[PDB]
């Protein structure tokens, strides 16, 4: 039917299996590639047509950055895990939206490890928000509804 | 029927009458003009809007 625009989005973070509502403003987020591996197979006297041969399911990684905000429970589970205290994993849902503030499809990302955290730069000659760079590695992704 | 001393605190004040001073010299100019006082804007949009 008609596409939808990628300005409306929602991340929400799951810690433990206790949902948290408090970081859903993003600035952008990376998009989902998944990619089937490929190992390419060519044999004998076929050499005229190539013969692919699957292999493991090779996920992407998840970034996304947000404008440097108040201590959250988002910001204190990176620095838990990035200052060596608790390797813990933490489920992500990103879902578009409607004009009506509706998910169209969602995105559940299982068992996402947060891998790197980077700030902006400061600079002193230039007007900009301070941003978190902060990316991490899901194992698994399940989408789930209409209009994917 | 306003009086002068009325003019003088209502009425707005024209550019034709100006005095400048260099440092400690007073020097008569002819235009003195593009003074102004900018700033840039930073815009920040997220998600939800």
């Amino acid at each position: 039917y008609t596409p939808v625009v990628s300005h409306r989005f929602m991340a929400s973070f799951i810690f433990n299996r206790i949902p948290d509502p408090l970081d859903i403003r993003f600035q952008r987020i990376s998009g989902l590639s998944r990619e089937l591996q490929v190992t390419q197979y060519s044999e004998g006297g076929e050499n005229a047509r190539n013969n692919y041969l699957a292999e493991k399911i090779q996920h992407g990684t998840l970034t996304l950055e947000r404008g440097v905000m108040t201590v959250s429970p988002l910001t204190w589970m990176f620095d838990r895990v990035l200052s060596g205290e608790k390797i813990a994993y933490a489920d992500v849902v990103v879902m578009l939206l409607n004009e009506n503030s509706l998910p169209l499809s969602s995105w559940t990302l299982s068992n996402a490890l947060p891998v790197r955290w980077q700030t902006s730069d400061f600079d002193a000659n230039s007007n900009a928000i301070l941003v978190n760079t902060l990316e991490l590695r899901y194992q698994d992704m399940r989408w789930l509804g209409v209009k994917i | 029927s306003t009086s002068t001393s009325q003019i003088a605190v209502e009425y707005p004040i024209p550019v034709y009458r100006f005095i400048v001073s260099v440092g400690d010299e007073k020097i008569p100019f002819n235009s003195v003009s593009g003074l102004d006082i900018s700033y840039d804007t930073i815009e920040y949009r997220d998600g939800v809007g």
